[PDB]
DNA sequence: AGGGCTGATCGTGCAAAAGTCGTGCCAGCCGTCT
DNA sequence: AGACGGCTGGCACGACTTTTGCAATCGCAGCCCT
């Protein structure tokens, strides 16, 4: 549902999913090129919260 | 619908958040202890009756390491909710329900 | 004392700084965005408007028409297949033989496909599933009553003099079709008024999308372009983010995070380079302008990018692509920083620079160009000479301005 | 009829044109939507027969 | 496809009585969804494509 | 492409333009019923290639090439009347001022 | 018991070849006027 | 009625640009190869 024609301006859970997509990316980022044991220390908590 | 693998675990926020937390009883963990486990602070002894730390017991990181030194890998202790993931993966009703 | 090229003499960015500055050479909005996503490290680097109106766009109208039209299962399937591959203008993209092949039925034949295409053409708008060109024109003419005059000659022009009118060969049309001189013009006009590309009429809504990367504003008549400051990417370092990186206490991960902070500081230099260059050089470019656009496009000359870089005075004439892949918006609209650069079009008459000014002079000449043709290379070149630029027929641009030759521009009045 | 039916809306409009007077129940889209919302949250959505 | 049954294939409904409500398994999660998401991108401002 | 009030509506009925000005405005004192065009802008669209079909279309009819899409304003549906008075405000530096 | 060799770390230029633009301007052609 | 005109652009050559295409030596000393 774009507002002014240019920007979609999505809201809420998808927007939350946006941040979750970060975590979804971060999970992939945790999957490779990050130490999941060392990373999920503060990452997994924010992951559960989000 | 799409999906996501979610390498960092995410137990259902609905699951055990309610006052009648079924998980908090199946693991029998304290509600504050459960909150710490979700907050990745509990470091509770994950499992194993052979190790000195109980299969379901809040294990200090020093205590968990000491028990690991004592009995090899028998000491398992996770701070995050994966502790609860095991605590329910281990919480058994197979003929245990009749005993209860 | 004096100087000498030979003496005991006491540099150039390599690898890491190369990709860094490339982030400036790359566009910051998207080209740098992919790399920023590819980073995947340095964790210490941070009523309701809802409306769901489902427009049909006349495709659902066609579906309701076929469903409401009396049709069999095979007839409905053929009509749906005909309606499926329709171009925007309204002419069928594929052929009837392709439709028969996609049907994959031996019983499905060219005759049934033709009947279905005629029935579809027997629906709004004129010339549905045109496939062949001017089918909209032929359908409109057939729909037009015979009481209309010049209709016979109009149909003759549309059916087989389609190339004759396409070449605007009015003399040849009169000589071949044997239509009356200066009277076949009325028939040609009647053929012209037949809703060509009527199907394109249905398509009228396109989304708006313009990214102002330096939005100069002139509602007040003049304003700082702001370099689209909010949209400018900016990573954030956080102390708690450093603490969480320490939570990633792995020594190899720690070294990785440290080197990542190093490369991220380098990239910070790159983005600052892009922004400061496209800020200072852009202020220099807008210095020629006063109160937003001063004299429209007639305000600049062939721009020396090396000159702007030497104005930045650090990578002096060390050219790059940072202002490139970045566009400044102004009262007229969005114009690139590459467009902030310019090229030499004026050739004599104290002219050696700026293609936009000469093109604007040509545009003013087109406001008074020749009627039988776009302003002839004599006409346009003489207009440019009156501007003193003297672009010559070498710039006379006419074929480049989508303007064909002179005599082909002669047409019936 | 007076609800979110799309494919039933078209069928009913065609029938009203043809004078058939028939509506097809099927299953509401909002039903599958709520099922998804269940699947969207932490619970599988599965309906038995 | 015969182009007469594939079109007819889309429109179908079951009685669907005895609707049940039960828990979840990750294999079923994989089966129900069609793909897994990893990037936070939703829509672009360059060419307006998925 | 900028949408400008030029009253140049491609693939349009002539009677609609009967009330418009060269500016595209309607002269003060007109009558209005239905969805009568009110302020007619034309939003230019993406340019086309050589496009032999579109090339032939521009050769035969031309001047539109579907380049301008209807960005026009029209009278409301179920609201009719007589135009009492008008006004306009353009961003400074834009000097259309046709009507 | 003696050698080697190793790489932790070492970022805002500018130039190379190459093109591309400026600019004109020669060959052809058809509208014309012859 | 065949040659002018001016269009055209192809044909050609210099002048501004301009992306790219180049990462290392330090630092001991210890561990590994001899």
């Amino acid at each position: 549902v774009p507002l002014d024609g240019g920007r979609f301006a999505t809201s809420d859970l998808n927007d939350l999913y946006r941040r979750v997509i970060n975590r979804n990316n971060r999970l992939k980022r945790l999957l490779d090129l990050a130490a999941p044991d060392i990373i999920v220390r503060n990452e997994k908590r924010m992951l559960q919260e989000a | 619908m799409g999906h996501i693998e979610l390498a960092s675990p995410t137990a259902h926020i609905w699951f055990l958040k309610s006052l009648p937390s079924r998980i908090g009883l199946l693991l029998d963990m304290p509600l504050r202890d459960i909150e710490r486990v979700l907050y990745f602070e509990s470091y509770v002894v994950i499992e194993g009756g052979m190790t000195n730390l109980e299969r379901q017991q809040i294990l200090t990181e020093e205590q968990y390491l000491d028990a690991l030194e004592e009995f090899g890998d028998e000491f398992d202790a996770k701070m995050g909710a994966e502790a609860i993931q095991a605590l329910l993966k281990s919480m058994d009703l197979e003929q245990e329900c009749e005993q209860l | 004392m004096k100087q000498g090229l030979q003496l005991r003499l006491s540099l150039a960015m390599t690898p890491q700084l190369q990709q860094a500055i490339r982030l400036l050479q790359l566009s910051t909005l998207e080209l740098q965005q992919e790399l920023q996503q590819a980073l995947e490290s340095n964790p210490l680097l941070e009523l309701p408007v809802y409306q769901g109106e489902t427009t049909q766009t006349l495709q659902d109208y066609l579906m309701w028409q076929v469903e409401l039209t009396p049709f069999t299962d095979t007839d409905r399937a053929i009509a749906t297949s005909i309606v499926d591959a329709v171009d925007d203008t309204g002419y069928l993209t594929i052929q009837i033989e392709d439709i028969v092949d996609s049907i994959g039925d031996d019983e499905i034949g060219l005759e049934e496909v033709e009947a279905v295409l005629k029935r579809i053409q027997r629906f709004d708008p004129v010339g549905v599933a045109a496939k062949d060109l001017r089918d909209c024109l032929l359908i409109q003419l057939s729909q037009f009553a015979k009481e209309t005059p010049w209709l016979e000659e109009a149909r003759l022009i549309i059916s087989d003099h389609l190339d004759l009118l396409a070449n605007h060969d009015f003399r040849t049309l009169m000589r071949v079709t044997r239509l009356k001189e200066e009277v076949l013009k009325e028939a040609v006009n009647l053929i012209q008024s037949l809703d060509p590309r009527p199907g394109q009429s249905i398509q009228t809504s396109e989304p708006e999308y313009v990214i102002p990367d330096v939005l100069v504003r002139k509602v007040s008549g003049r304003w700082t372009v702001e370099l689209n400051a909010d949209s400018i990417p900016r990573l954030k370092i956080n102390q708690q983010y450093a603490a969480m990186g320490n939570s990633a206490r792995n020594d190899a991960d720690g070294q990785f995070i440290r080197s990542n902070l190093q490369e991220a500081r380098w990239l910070i230099k790159s983005l600052e380079s892009r922004n400061d260059t496209l800020l200072r050089v852009s202020r220099c470019i807008v210095e020629q302008q006063q109160a937003f656009f001063e004299q429209g496009e007639e305000y600049m000359k062939p721009m020396v990018l090396a000159d702007i870089a030497q104005a930045v005075e650090m990578h002096e004439s060390t050219i790059s692509r940072v202002t490139t892949q970045k566009y400044l918006h102004s009262p007229r609209g969005i114009f690139e920083l590459k467009y902030f650069f310019s090229s030499h079009v004026n050739t004599e008459g104290g002219g050696e620079a700026s293609s936009t000014a000469i093109r604007a002079l040509v545009k003013k000449l087109i406001a008074a160009e020749n009627p039988a043709k776009p302003l002839s290379d004599s006409k346009l070149t003489s207009m440019l000479s009156e501007q003193g630029i003297m672009v010559a027929r070498r710039t006379v641009y006419r074929e480049s301005l989508s303007i064909p030759p002179s005599n082909q521009r002669k047409q019936l009045v | 009829v007076k609800s979110d039916d799309v494919n039933g809306r078209t069928k009913m409009y065609k029938n009203i044109v043809d004078g058939n007077h028939q509506m097809e129940p099927g299953m509401p889209e909002s039903f599958n939507v709520l099922l998804k919302e269940i699947r969207s949250l932490g619970i599988n959505i599965e309906l038995e027969d | 496809k015969d182009l007469l049954k594939f079109l007819k294939a889309q429109t179908k409904t079951e009685e669907f009585d005895a609707i049940k409500i039960a828990l979840a398994s990750p294999d079923m999660i994989r089966s129900w969804s069609f793909g897994e998401v990893k990037k936070p991108e939703t829509i672009n401002y360059r060419t307006f494509k998925p | 492409g900028p949408e400008e009030i030029t009253a140049d509506i491609p693939n349009v009925g002539e009677a609609a333009l009967s009330k418009l000005d060269e500016s595209g405005i309607v002269y003060i004192g007109a009558e209005v019923t239905g969805g009568d065009i009110l302020v007619g802008k034309v939003t230019p669209k993406g340019e086309t290639q050589l496009t032999p079909e579109e090339k032939l279309l521009r050769a035969i009819f031309g001047e539109k090439a579907s380049d301008v899409k209807d960005s026009s304003l029209r009278v409301p549906n179920g609201v009719s009347g007589t135009v009492i008075d008008v006004q306009v405000f353009t961003r400074d530096g834009v000097e259309k001022d046709k009507r």
